[PDB]
RNA sequence: AAUGCGCAGAUACCGGGAGGAACGCCGAUGGCGAAGGCAGCCACCUGGUCCACCCGUGACGCUGAGGCGCGAAAGCGUGGGGAGCAAACCGGAUUAGAUACCCGGGUAGUCCACGCCCUAAACGAUGCGCGCUAGGUCUCUGGGUCUCCUGGGGGCCGAAGCUAACGC
């Protein structure tokens, strides 16, 4: 499970500023850490569809919100992406 | 011929016929009855005066043991169960005591279609 | 790192010869595993409420634990192989919920 | 009609969690093994839930049964 | 009743063992999930969701042709398993007949793995979201100053209103 340390660390490591917990970048990365955590469950558990569906619904909230910035400031976009691996 | 004085009186009770079987204190059997060895040969062996037959035929066998007292355990839900234990009862036989040791299932084996009906 | 209870019944035919030898055998497969007993509780023999291996009584063993869960099963599965281990239940520690009181 | 006594009532102090108090775990069975009603039991919906938990842990530990046989008729 | 099974000793009883499938009571008067659907117990991995705080972003929203995934049972392929049950089928009986209902047997199948099939009275026969319109009562679950109040879910009776009516 992601731990409250481990969950902790990506939020200042994508914060825009002290204690920003809710940002465009803050969600797409913490998406970005389920999403991750949950592709690695599913190469094992391959019956497991109904945690895949929580994965349909991680992956497409994701793409709104990077979508919703792209077009806000497509700059932090392209930055937010090169800071992950999203998009590729 | 072994004078056993006391022992068990196993009843199994169905819709189909009674039959009891007396054994010794540990399980093994010493004689047994039941509605077929009395003569009822159709279904007149569920009947519940089968049992009462069944079960004093089994006690009378057995006080040919020496066998003043037993306990009872019942096992099934049809007709002449009580009378069985009844007849124990008036049979000179001590009844020790009764228990009901009916087999039940926590749920296995699909029953057959007759015994599923609604569920 | 996570809260157990190891509770593990063995036979209760045996003398204090081999009460210990087996306790040891325990005692050694938590650290194997990386388990810290916080504290025990070694009760003893029981009537139990069936017969388990024939036997109408069992030794008992409590532990409360604290290991890495990804070896759980592991150290659950060990402690099983002996004969003298009838039983090997692993719950996970939680909190009392007190009722009626 | 059908007035019998409350198991919670006849217990004062108790953990619900504890599989491993047989001396009063006892006191939730019926004469057979059966883990009783709440009706009998007097427990509450979520209470009832975490005895049959237990309860049912109990059992694989060999502390209290599965089912016992009716003494009487 | 008969077929059937039993003196190569059955049925009933006690002890031991093998195996497969299901999971009593708790259980509902319930719960979870988008649906299909999901209940022994333990561990792990993992999805959804509700509440309090009202801290962060700042309209980032709703719906959704096509696409994609999921999808009870039966069924199909390959391999495995096979207690019980049981289409077909083999018998007994019933009957005017009996290609049925009842009884004794029984193969596929039912179970597992992997691949496929994509259907249903897949029902609340009631697409999804939001806002707005008396209450009463029971209940599951959370918060609270815990008579009673406040949020989410499950039922019932009913204001206004609606409805061909039933009903909602
Ligand atoms: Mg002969
Ligand atoms: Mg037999
Ligand atoms: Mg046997
Ligand atoms: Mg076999
Ligand atoms: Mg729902
Ligand atoms: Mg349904
Ligand atoms: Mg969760
Ligand atoms: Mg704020
Ligand atoms: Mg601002
Ligand atoms: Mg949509
Ligand atoms: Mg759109
Ligand atoms: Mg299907
Ligand atoms: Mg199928
Ligand atoms: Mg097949
Ligand atoms: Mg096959
Ligand atoms: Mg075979
Ligand atoms: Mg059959
Ligand atoms: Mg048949
Ligand atoms: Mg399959
Ligand atoms: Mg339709
Ligand atoms: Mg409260
Ligand atoms: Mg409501
Ligand atoms: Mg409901
Ligand atoms: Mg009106
Ligand atoms: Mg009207």
């Amino acid at each position: 499970p992601i731990t409250k340390e481990e969950k902790q660390k990506v939020i200042q490591e994508f914060a825009r500023f002290p204690g920003d917990t809710g940002s465009t970048e803050v969600q797409v990365a913490l998406l970005t850490l389920r999403i991750n955590r949950l592709s690695e469950h599913l190469k094992v558990h391959k019956k497991d569809h109904h945690s895949h569906r929580g994965l349909l619904m991680m992956v497409g909230q994701r793409r709104r919100l990077l979508r919703y910035l792209q077009r806000e400031d497509p700059e932090r976009y392209r930055a937010l992406i090169e800071k992950l691996g999203i998009r590729g | 011929k072994r004078q056993v004085a006391s022992g068990r009186a196993y009843i199994h009770a169905s819709y189909n016929n009674t039959i009891v079987t007396i054994t010794d204190p540990d399980g093994n059997p010493i004689t047994w009855s039941s509605g077929g060895v009395i003569g009822y040969k159709g279904s007149r062996k569920g009947t519940p005066y089968a049992a009462q037959l069944a079960a004093l035929d089994a006690a009378k066998k057995a006080m040919a043991y020496g066998m003043q007292s037993v306990d009872v355990i019942v096992r099934g839900t049809g007709a002449g169960r009580e009378q069985a234990i009844r007849a124990l009862q008036a049979s000179g036989l001590q009844v020790k005591s009764i228990v009901d040791d009916t087999p039940v299932p926590h749920n296995g084996c699909r029953p057959k279609k007759k015994f599923r009906k609604a569920s | 790192m996570r809260r157990y209870e190891v509770n593990i019944v063995l036979n209760p035919n045996l003398d204090q010869s081999q009460l210990a030898l087996e306790k040891e055998i325990i005692q050694r497969a938590l650290e194997n595993y990386g388990a810290r007993v916080e504290k025990v509780e070694e009760l003893g023999l029981r009537r139990l409420a069936y017969p388990i291996a024939k036997d109408p009584q069992g030794y008992f063993l409590w532990y409360q634990v604290e290991m890495p869960e990804d070896r759980v099963n592991d150290l659950a599965r060990e402690l099983r192989i002996r004969d003298n281990v009838r039983r090997v239940m692993v719950v996970k520690s939680q909190e009392p919920f007190l009722a009626n009181a | 009609p059908s007035r019998k006594a409350k198991v919670k009532a006849t217990l004062g102090e108790f953990d619900l969690r504890d599989y491993r108090n047989v001396e009063v775990l006892k006191r939730f069975l019926s004469e057979t093994g059966k883990i009783l009603p709440r009706r009998r039991t007097g427990l509450s919906g979520k209470e009832q839930r975490i005895l049959a938990k237990t309860i049912k842990r109990a059992r694989i530990l060999g502390l209290l049964p599965f089912t016992e046989k009716l003494v009487r008729k």
